[PDB]
């Protein structure tokens, strides 16, 4: 509840828009507007790491007390870090979810937007910030069965960033259909069960539906061009259906690749033998869907929904949205998020990251739409430069087992991969390839680790983490796992990024780090 | 001291070779103290901008593009005649010149050319026309946003 | 001669609109306005509806020349415009901009509107290339305003007159002409 | 030759167009030191009985006049041309932020500069009030908001902000706890994508 | 003694009316000094100050604060514009305007003092910068503020006429043909010839 707090927001302020995410601009551009709505001038932040926290804020030692927190909170007993707080209020809407109870109380300088049916963490203040010696430790450890089961076993993230702001705002006589699209941006940002879980997706089939299947404020005369409100249909999050031909999906898609084995040949013969059953032509299977003839393009999903029932891929039907403005197009919300990462370009100007952040935040406007096309372009070639290591690897087998996980190392960087999060993708593309498919799953379901050649930043062995698949919701030990060798030895380690699952070693102090970390 | 000009060293300095009725004395800049009646006598204007046109020194004469031989048909050929950039000061030589040569005949011509522009620049949608031309493009280019932010 | 010079002007005009909240935190701004009551229309200059429609406050419907049939008749009324024609408020080409910008989120048929008005604007201005092919012979003492509108003459304002000056140097002596 | 040389001056402003790092006072030097040297050209027969005022120095007396003529009006231009773009930035700021260089100041150009800055003083006394207020004309027409939040810019330069601040470093991310009282200076000289 | 006009008098000249009462003094100055008044220096700074202090009282509202503010702005970029223009007009016309001033000492109707303080500021800067341009061996006969320098003797701003007078052919002063006047149409001219109707404000400008 901020119906009482929001109305305090008239004085000076800052709108931090926190460390790297799509969630940021989605849940802020709304309010970079709303500030001039209340006749408030706005002020924003490029953040890349907790690095950025006080090298930016320390430049601003004031008392501007209407303050944001997103994507952080798993940081410090935040007065102990943000000590220049005397009564300076903060406002949190963070997704960096599992927070310590040091940070809520002293309940002047924070606001608790936390309410859940999980009441399991109460005496942590009655244990840590309160703690004869023997029994104190008896409590300490026998309840750290639960407490250290928090914050020393795994980590995860929660819910939206401005769906709260939607919940505030649909009451305030605001129906920014565009901003509902922005909400969907934030949805498939990380609520995609392909990335991080919803589960209740199947019951948000009602939620925003009931928001807008309610609402057609022009229920009788809605046949105009601009800003026609959006419409629900059961659709895909297969890779980039729209502007490239079917065969590009049928190649560059994982949920084929995990179930159909496409990088090899029998994938292709088998594919053809299904395009028989669809009876689509081959030219027509190699022109952009928007480019093809029509009745095939029209009748596509009508057949594909049903007579894909039988062929090892059960989970291609999803629930999604898609729209245009006028007559140039029909965009799709899922045909955007893979464009989003395209300006996340890690060039060696020092200008690129922040100014590309400004560019992206300039992007989600209807007025600013030219540039997005170039992003789509880049994404396609990225998706096909994936292969630039896949078959060379999965057939050469760079794979390392290395005990009770699987082990990978790349040893040469890509300008493609200076931007880091490729390191998550290729893992999630290829463990399928051999380590899942040429075997039973018994050697398949373990997570994986991925070196990161830093050919540009002097050599620092960047990393990200991975789960086993088909049991995803069981949170990542990697939230902790890599503290192991850090805790056993510790070796030039940083946790400079917002995220737990991210680290930075030295170029050549990584193997003994492993042999420590093997366990 | 002028309806000023960009080339005040090419403004009154285009040169003509008028003949001579009578004798000379000591030109100074030239190969000169007496020369002939009738000679190709190079004459950059400015000193003769007010040098007693009625006097027996020089005569009826023209640089013959500015003579009727071109222009008096360039009034009939006033249809798709091109000028480019050539003899440039060609809306404006006569603004000084026309009586000063004192052939009483060419005042009509220049007007007769350039009042054509009352029906040249319908299809629009020298060193002097450049300004208004730029302006003609510009005002429409901004009338563009007089529609909207576009 | 500008895009907003008119908008310093045309939005000064005032028309009956609806407010849907009553008088403000203050009751009335003194001036021609009367105070405000929801469900009760009020005439105002139009540089508030900015701060209503963008403020998600109230609606508005337009004057009557801002409709279909009257303008679907003036489309043939100007057949007489061998000088000029009927002039519904003489600025319907500027107001319609900001009207049709944000109003037609709820208004009926912002389109045939748009269609005819662009179908009227340039075509009245074709007159203004053609009738200029009548203009000859230093006619300072001949011109045309009789039912000219507001929004057009700027689009020729900067050009010909700053030509026609150093024409007009020429527009006593002997048989030849003088400037 | 006799001053065909403002055609050379046209490129002195080349980078100094709307991205002006710094400007240069040059093109002038012996161009000036000729002019009264060639007063001797202008003085030679000046009131001389060499000819007792007769034909042969009338035609180039006019030259002596012409030489004068082109002298003065380009000399109008040589700063007047420079006073125009000046005036834009010099409406873009009052005495808040004078020139980035002041290095190509034609040395007594301050004579004109301050006086020009003080021709506004007439306007100033009348502007703002009968007694006058140096009035906001060119900058921060935000419908103004609260005073104390920090700043972002688009790589302003000069760092000439005389307004009451600790240190702002007037570029993009000139960002410190900056009140409104400081930040009232500049808008479109490389600055304001954003706050 | 002679009160009860629509000027700042014992009545309300509306902010939207007072908008008008100075509007044409700006809209004429485009298409050409026309006679200037320092009276507004009593009017505007007074009237706006009253609302300013009222807003200084009513600085707690959200709305009417902003309405009065936007009002102020829409009023103020034109009050900018006036001298934003006139400084150019006489910075241009610093040359021979002093002839008009030594002809007539133009009264409160025509000119204003601060303009004539530009005479000071002009001769100061020009001659004391010229003090280092050519003063080592400055002129011999035309040594003062020179003879030949003029910005604009051309009274020839060829001008569009806002027909808002007697719709019959009200024939009036102009040196070109003046036949056939009316409240809509026009016989377009330059400024040289009608310095008459707009000194009357008989006629008007577009």
């Amino acid at each position: 509840l901020r119906n009482d707090f929001y109305r305090q927001l008239v004085g000076k302020r800052i709108l931090i828009v926190v460390n790297y995410d799509i969630d940021a601009i989605c849940a802020s551009r709304i309010l970079q507007a709303l500030f001039k709505y209340d006749h408030m001038l706005y002020t924003v932040v490029p953040i890349m790491g907790v690095t950025g926290l006080k090298r930016a804020y320390g430049e601003h030692q004031g008392d501007v007390k209407y303050v944001v927190l997103v994507n952080c909170g798993g940081c410090v007993d935040i007065v102990e870090l943000l000590q220049p707080s005397d009564d300076v209020t903060f406002f949190i809407c963070d997704s960096h979810r599992p927070l310590d109870v040091c940070n809520i109380y002293s309940d002047r300088q924070v606001c608790i937007l936390g309410d859940a049916s999980l009441e399991e963490n109460i005496p942590a203040f009655e244990t840590i910030f309160y703690d004869l010696k023997q029994r104190a430790r008896r409590q300490w450890e026998s309840e750290r069965d639960r407490i250290m089961f928090e914050y020393t076993q795994f980590s995860y993230y929660g819910r939206s960033a401005a769906l709260m702001v939607f919940e505030l705002a649909w009451k305030l006589s605001k129906d920014n259909m565009d901003l509902l699209w922005w909400a969907i941006v934030g949805i498939t940002e990380q609520l995609l069960l392909g990335k991080i879980e919803s589960g209740a997706y199947t019951l948000e089939l009602e939620q925003i539906q009931s928001h807008v299947s309610r609402l057609t404020n022009k229920t009788n005369d809605q046949n105009t061009m601009s800003a026609s409100k959006i419409t629900f249909e059961n659709d895909l999050h297969l890779v980039l259906y729209r502007h490239w031909p079917v065969t590009e999906s049928m190649r560059y898609s994982r949920y084929s690749s995990c179930q159909l084995k496409l990088w090899t040949l029998r994938g292709e013969k088998r594919l053809h033998e299904l395009l028989l059953e669809m009876g689509l032509p081959l030219v027509h299977a190699r022109q952009t869907y928007g480019a093809m003839d029509l009745v095939l393009r029209k009748e596509f999903f009508s057949m594909v929904e049903r007579l894909a029932e039988k062929y090892d891929i059960a989970d291609i039907v999803y629930g999604t949205f898609t729209l245009s403005y006028g007559y140039r197009s029909r965009y799709a919300a899922a045909d955007y998020v893979y464009a989003l990462l395209a300006i996340m370009e890690s060039v060696k100007k020092h200008k690129t990251p922040e100014d590309c952040f400004l560019e992206a935040s300039d992007a989600l406007s209807r007025q600013h739409k030219q540039l997005l096309s170039a992003g789509i372009d880049q994404a396609k070639l990225l998706h096909a430069a994936v292969f630039r290591q896949v078959q060379s690897s999965l057939e050469a087998r760079q794979v390392h087992s290395a005990g009770s996980f699987f082990y990978y190392v790349l040893q040469e960087e890509h300008a493609f991969f200076s931007y880091p999060y490729a390191l998550g993708l290729l893992a999630r593309f290829l463990l399928r390839g051999h380590v899942a498919t040429s075997r039973a799953r018994q050697a398949s379901d373990l997570p994986l680790i991925a070196s990161c050649p830093l050919n540009a930043s002097e050599g620092m062995c960047l990393l990200v983490g991975i789960v086993p698949v088909r049991e995803d919701s069981p949170r990542n030990f990697f939230g902790k796992a890599f503290e192991q060798a850090a805790q056993k030895s510790g070796v030039a380690l940083l946790q400079d990024f917002f995220e737990p699952a991210v680290v930075q070693l030295r170029q050549s102090d990584l193997t003994r780090f492993l042999d420590s970390l093997t366990v | 001291p002028n309806y000023y000009s960009i080339e005040d060293i090419f403004v009154t300095q285009e040169k003509v070779e008028c003949r001579v009725n009578t004798k000379l004395q000591r030109m100074g800049f030239l190969d000169s103290d007496d020369l002939e009646p009738g000679r190709t006598v190079n004459l950059p204007l400015w000193y003769i901008k007010e040098l007693k046109v009625n006097n027996a020194y020089f005569t009826v004469a023209v640089p013959d593009i500015y003579r009727n031989v071109h222009k008096a048909v360039c009034e009939a050929e006033t249809t798709h005649i091109e000028l480019g950039r050539l003899h440039p000061y060609f809306y404006e030589f006569g603004r000084y010149l026309t009586p000063y040569d004192r052939n009483h005949v060419i005042g009509r011509i220049i007007f007769e050319t350039l009042r054509q522009r009352v029906r040249h620049l319908l299809d629009i949608s020298d060193n002097i026309e450049a300004k208004l031309h730029e302006a003609g493009v510009r005002t429409n280019s901004q009338y563009i946003e007089w529609l909207q932010m576009t | 001669m500008d895009p907003s010079i008119i908008e310093f002007i045309g939005e000064k005009c005032m028309i009956s609109i609806i407010p849907n909240f009553s008088n403000e935190p203050l009751h009335l701004i003194y001036g021609p306005v009367g105070p405000f009551r929801a469900g009760f229309p009020v005439f105002v200059p139009l540089w508030m509806a900015t701060h209503l429609r963008k403020q998600q406050k109230c609606r508005i419907v337009p004057p009557e020349w801002m409709d279909m049939d009257i303008l679907e008749e003036i489309k043939e009324e100007e057949k007489r415009s061998k000088f000029f024609t009927k002039m519904p408020c003489e600025h319907y080409m500027v107001v319609a901009q900001l009207v049709m910008s944000t109003a037609p989120d709820d208004v009926p048929r912002c389109e045939e509107l748009r269609t005819v008005i662009k179908d009227i604007f340039d075509i009245r201005e074709s007159k203004l290339r053609t009738s200029i092919d009548a203009f000859i012979k230093g006619e300072g003492t001949y011109a045309k305003l009789d039912n000219l509108t507001l929004l057009e003459i700027h689009s020729v304002r900067p050009i010909l007159p700053y030509s026609l000056d150093h024409i007009a140097r020429y527009q006593q002596r002997d048989t030849s002409m003088l400037s | 030759m006799f001053g065909e040389k403002a055609f050379d001056l046209l490129k002195e402003l080349e980078r100094s167009s709307q991205t002006i790092p710094a400007f240069d006072d040059d093109g002038v030097r012996q161009v000036l030191e000729e002019i009264k040297a060639i007063f001797e050209e202008n003085v030679a027969q000046a009131s001389s009985y060499n000819a007792s005022g007769d034909r042969s120095l009338w035609p180039l007396l006019n030259f002596r006049h012409a030489a004068l003529q082109r002298n003065k009006r380009c000399l109008l231009a040589y700063l007047y041309e420079r006073c125009r773009r000046i005036k834009a930035l010099r409406w873009e700021f009052g005495p808040i932020i004078p020139g980035d260089i002041k290095q190509a100041l034609c040395e007594p150009e301050v004579t004109f500069f301050n006086n020009y800055s003080k021709s506004l003083a007439a306007y100033m006394c009348s502007a703002g009030y009968n007694q006058g207020l140096p009035i906001d004309l060119t900058n921060n027409l935000r419908p103004p908001k609260s005073l104390y939040i920090e700043v972002r810019c688009m790589e302003d330069y000069g760092k000439f902000e005389l307004d009451d601040g600790e240190v702002i470093h007037l570029k993009k991310n000139s960002q410190h706890y900056l009140p409104r009282a400081q930040v009232e200076s500049l808008v479109r000289q490389g600055i304001l994508h954003h706050i | 003694g002679l009160e009860d006009e629509d000027d700042d008098d014992m009545e309300q000249i509306t902010a939207q009316k007072v908008l008008e009462i100075i509007e044409t003094a700006w809209i004429n100055e485009m298409c050409a000094i026309l006679p200037s008044q320092t009276d507004m220096l009593e009017l505007m700074v007074s009237q706006v100050a009253h609302m300013e202090e009222q807003m200084r009282d009513l600085d707690k509202n959200d709305f009417r604060a902003v309405v009065h503010s936007m009002e102020l702005e829409r009023v103020r970029y034109i009050m900018a514009s006036y001298l934003r223009c006139r400084l150019q007009k006489i910075e241009t016309f610093t040359q021979h305007i002093l002839n008009q001033e030594e002809s007539r000492e133009p009264d409160d109707k025509r000119l204003s003092p601060e303009e004539t303080k530009f005479a000071q500021e002009f001769a100061s800067n020009v001659d004391e910068y010229f003090h280092k341009v050519a003063t080592q061996y400055m002129p011999n006969q035309q040594r003062g503020e020179a003879e030949q320098r003029i910005v604009t003797p051309n009274l020839m701003s060829h001008v569009f006429l806002k027909a808002n007078v007697a719709v019959p052919a009200v024939i009036v002063g102009v040196d070109d043909e003046e036949v056939d006047m009316a409240a809509g149409s026009q016989h377009i001219i330059p400024y040289q010839l009608v310095a008459d109707l707009i000194q009357n404000n008989q006629a008007q400008l577009i």
